[PDB]
């Protein structure tokens, strides 16, 4: 099937920060790319679709950028809500598959 | 979309999981099925189109994952046989908006339904 | 058994002449103006799409004042009045209309693309017009023509109809009322009922039903009364081809096509519709303003007006010029300024009608009178209350219309130099 | 040898009318829709641009029941209906329809360019739609209808077909079955085995056949019974003029052209495809709703209808509009939303066949049963199950409509009036 490789696995970030994570497909999916954030107990929540375009209620600071193989999430001057998990799924066609996940975490002492 | 909170079921059984949609015109849009296991990522069952029937399934469900609709009731359903220790995991049902090719976006999810095998 | 007219109606040596004498009809094109708060009419909505449905009144020949009565004899006999020439005048300039909607429902152009259409977003409805096709007809008969169109049938008792449902088809025959609307290149079909976005075609037709002249039923007709007489010219091309917005209500068989991907992903709307183009008006091709000569007819109802009664059905898109006439609000500023013009549209349409009557006798018999009873038992009823108040035509009287003098008219003139003595 | 029917068929002075009622046909003009889990059609695929096959019924003219049978001798004859009088009625008003695809293999509008194209990505299909070929075709015999149509030959054993070599071409003589698709501008092929693309044409003929009638194999045919009279009329012109995406199948030979660079250093698809588009309608071309007298046959079956059965053919694009109905998923929200309604395409088609019958018998000698029985044993065999059960048209019986009063139809007047006596 589709892979889609999505790193870094893990990532640690301050509140201000601009950070990426990046999801590369195994063949072309044009740009048809979805991403999604999973909160520590929560259901996912779409935030792009169609590579690039913000979804219902999604700050600007977040910004979805790609098309054919290599995707990227960037988030603008990270804010106290933003973090949690990310995933990035094509929906180019069937059967759907999603990355491995990024898990951005706050850094602390 | 509304989902029961838990199931438990008996290994080798099989198990039926409804999703109750509503604030919305149910027969315009297909519904999507996702498992999630704590340890790993989100994986996709499939999707079914209420209107006709139509569905797609990941070809490690197809086999496990039977997918139908009741559009009176407004209610998608899932199946799942033979059930095992493996398939112990919260299922989600969620809803794929679509109104062209370059406008759809698969937003609103349901709680989710853990389904313990034991 | 029934059976041609020349069979039991007998024909006279006398002819009238009769016309209207010039109908003027003065409206918007697309809708009625009515008063918001109030419902009562206060210009209608006229224009060149429209059936023109005319309810001829003829005198009772058995009640009219005949200088001579010696050809007949009152006490086994009755007159009727037999239609044998006709001439549909039609009198402004040759020209074509044009109808629109400022919300059309219209995604993109599907003629030719150079990039995937974006993505349907909400109401991507565009302002557009188009011409309609080209239709020229005229129907006559004793009794009002009939039509027939596509409607919602009614559902079969079992799947309960889920919203959003296909609604079922079902061809309906109806009675052509003046004022009705012509197919315009979108087909005989009940648009109200049939298409809930309200969107789909242009003002004019939008809530009415465009009706088509059903010639097959009307012609298998057993008297043949509705209609013995027919000239039917219409034409019309694919202008434009488009894309319709909405959601898909029937998928497309994935059978059908290899799944695309990245933009193609998503399937476009394959909901194809073109717009309508009735090409060039021309006078060669003109059907009025020539005598019709009624002599034989393919019914068995010889052109016998039964009720002192005569349709005539008329359609004429050649002459759809619709007018735009603008009051400016204010007679100073020398800068112009859109605001300060009313802009405006109306439609004028200009017949006269023309016919040349045969007196007919026919002599009350045994046989003749079972006939007649069967056929249509009014007939003798009225011999020696409105059967269609509920349908509206454009009612014309000639009770006070006919001269025995053809020559000093010119649909008068015609027939004596045609019929010769 | 073969010889004219008038040979050895003896026509008496009996006819009778017989005719449809009214057949109708409501489907989707593209495909059929049919449950996804399950293989039974919900709604049928129903387009101006199928061909119409009727397999007519008639009664035995010898178990038929006569008021009298004086006119011939049940010993040593027998009889034969012969067609002598057709008229195809349709009754949907004039139009045309278009068809398309989502995902056409289109690359570049090649009808004129001001820069050379970018480069073939992966997927270039556009939306593309199209007002096909113009068709107005009746075909009539005692035996199905033969088309021809360019389908995959087989290979020669030599060379071991390579991946993606381009499949040999074989013309297939086929019978049209009723729902066959006519040629829209494409040609007659077989697109599904000779298009893996399955997105070279719209999805209406996209995985069908389109095939042409093989006039000339027909009338070739030594008895002429495939078909006695046929009446066609084809018209096309091109609209547009595109490239087709994909790999070259074959290289342009290079001493055909002067190397380019930069930009016009790789040559674009060569590989041209015009987009048909049959013109206007016109009621003046119309073909139908016309009777046909089939009185002098050019085959030598002059329209005797052996089997008591009669072939009709039909394909009429000039009504092939097609009505899009669409369906509010909720009448709440005072604005528009795309995704309250559920867009739909529906089609229908309207027919009324008549005919006239006239009585024939045939005297059995010994020559007469030598050469009917070499013609089509058969013939004899029924006289004192199905042979083309695996193929399909639309059945229709008239056993239950022949009446000897043709003064009471149209086609019957019409008829009588020609035929004087």
């Amino acid at each position: 099937d589709i892979v889609m490789t999505q790193t870094p696995a893990s990532l640690s970030a301050s509140v201000g920060e601009t950070v990426t994570i990046t999801c590369r497909a195994s063949e072309n999916i044009y740009s048809y790319l979805a991403w999604y954030q999973q909160k520590q107990g929560k259901s996912p929540q779409l935030l792009v679709y169609n590579a690039e375009t913000l979804a219902e209620g999604v700050p600007s600071r977040f910004s979805g950028s790609g098309s054919g193989t290599q995707f990227s999430l960037r988030i603008n001057s990270l804010q106290p809500e933003d973090f949690g998990s990310y995933y990035c799924q094509h929906h180019y066609v069937s059967p759907l598959t999603f990355g491995a996940g990024t898990k951005l975490e706050l850094k602390r002492a | 979309l509304q989902q029961s909170g838990a199931e438990l079921a008996r290994p080798g059984a099989s198990v039926k999981l409804s999703c109750k949609a509503s604030g919305y015109t149910f027969i315009s849009y297909w519904m999507q099925w996702v498992k999630q296991r704590p340890g790993q990522g989100l994986e996709w069952i499939g999707a079914i189109y209420p209107g006709d029937g139509a569905t797609r399934y990941t070809q490690k469900f197809k086999g496990k994952a039977t997918l139908t609709a009741d559009k009176s009731s407004s209610t998608a359903y899932m199946q799942l046989s033979s059930l095992t220790s493996e398939d112990s995991a919260v299922y989600y049902c969620a809803r794929p908006s679509y109104y062209d090719y370059d406008v759809t976006w698969f937003a609103y999810w349901g709680q989710g339904t853990l389904v313990t095998v034991s | 058994a029934v059976v041609s007219t020349d069979e039991y109606v007998a024909r006279t040596n006398i002819y009238y002449h009769a016309g209207t004498s010039r109908l003027l009809a003065v409206g918007h094109p697309y809708f009625p103006i009515k008063k918001p708060n109030n419902n009562k009419i206060l210009v209608p909505k006229v224009s060149g799409l429209q059936y023109r449905v005319f309810r001829i009144h003829l005198p009772d020949p058995n009640k009219f004042g005949f200088p001579d009565t010696s050809f007949y004899n009152p006490d086994t006999q009755r007159l009727v009045w037999a239609c044998v020439g006709v001439e549909v005048g039609r009198g402004q300039p040759l020209g074509v209309g044009i109808s629109g909607h400022p919300l059309l429902n219209k995604l993109d152009d599907t003629e030719n693309a150079s990039a995937y259409a974006a993505n349907a977003g909400v109401d991507n409805r565009e302002c557009i017009s188009m011409d309609y096709k080209q239709t020229q007809l005229c129907l006559i008969g004793c009794k009002p023509p009939i039509g027939e169109h596509w409607g919602k049938g009614s559902p079969c008792t079992q799947v309960a109809v889920q919203p959003g449902d296909c609604p079922p088809l079902e061809l309906i025959n109806t009675v052509i009322q003046d004022g009705d609307m012509v197919d315009t290149g979108f087909g005989a079909m009940d648009f109200t009922t049939l298409q809930a976005n309200k969107s789909e075609v242009p003002l004019d037709i939008c809530t009415s039903i465009c009706k088509y002249p059903d010639y097959i039923k009307m012609v298998s007709e057993p008297y043949g009364d509705s209609l013995f007489f027919y000239l039917r010219r219409e034409q019309m091309f694919v202008r434009h081809l488009f894309n319709r917005a909405g959601t898909v209500g029937e998928n497309v068989p994935d059978d059908l096509y290899i799944k695309g991907s990245g933009s193609t992903a998503n399937l476009a709307s394959s909901n194809y519709f073109p717009t309508p183009s009735g090409s060039m008006v021309t006078s060669d091709a003109q059907i009025f303003n020539k005598p019709y000569w009624l002599q034989r007819a393919q019914g068995h109802n010889n052109g016998i007006c039964w009720g002192n009664q005569l349709f005539v059905t008329v359609v004429d898109t050649t002459r759809s010029t619709n007018m735009s006439l603008c009051a400016a609000i204010s007679t100073s500023e020398t800068t112009y300024k859109n605001t300060n013009f009313k802009e405006y549209l109306r439609h004028g349409e200009e017949y006269d009608l023309q016919f040349i009557f045969q007196l007919c006798k026919i002599t009350l018999t045994a046989d003749v009178m079972t006939y007649i009873h069967s056929m249509n038992s009014t007939i003798l009823e009225d011999w020696n209350e409105d059967p269609l108040k509920k349908y509206t035509f454009w009612e014309v009287n000639l009770k006070e219309k006919f001269s025995a003098d053809l020559d000093q008219f010119p649909l008068g003139r015609k027939f004596l130099l045609q019929l010769g003595l």
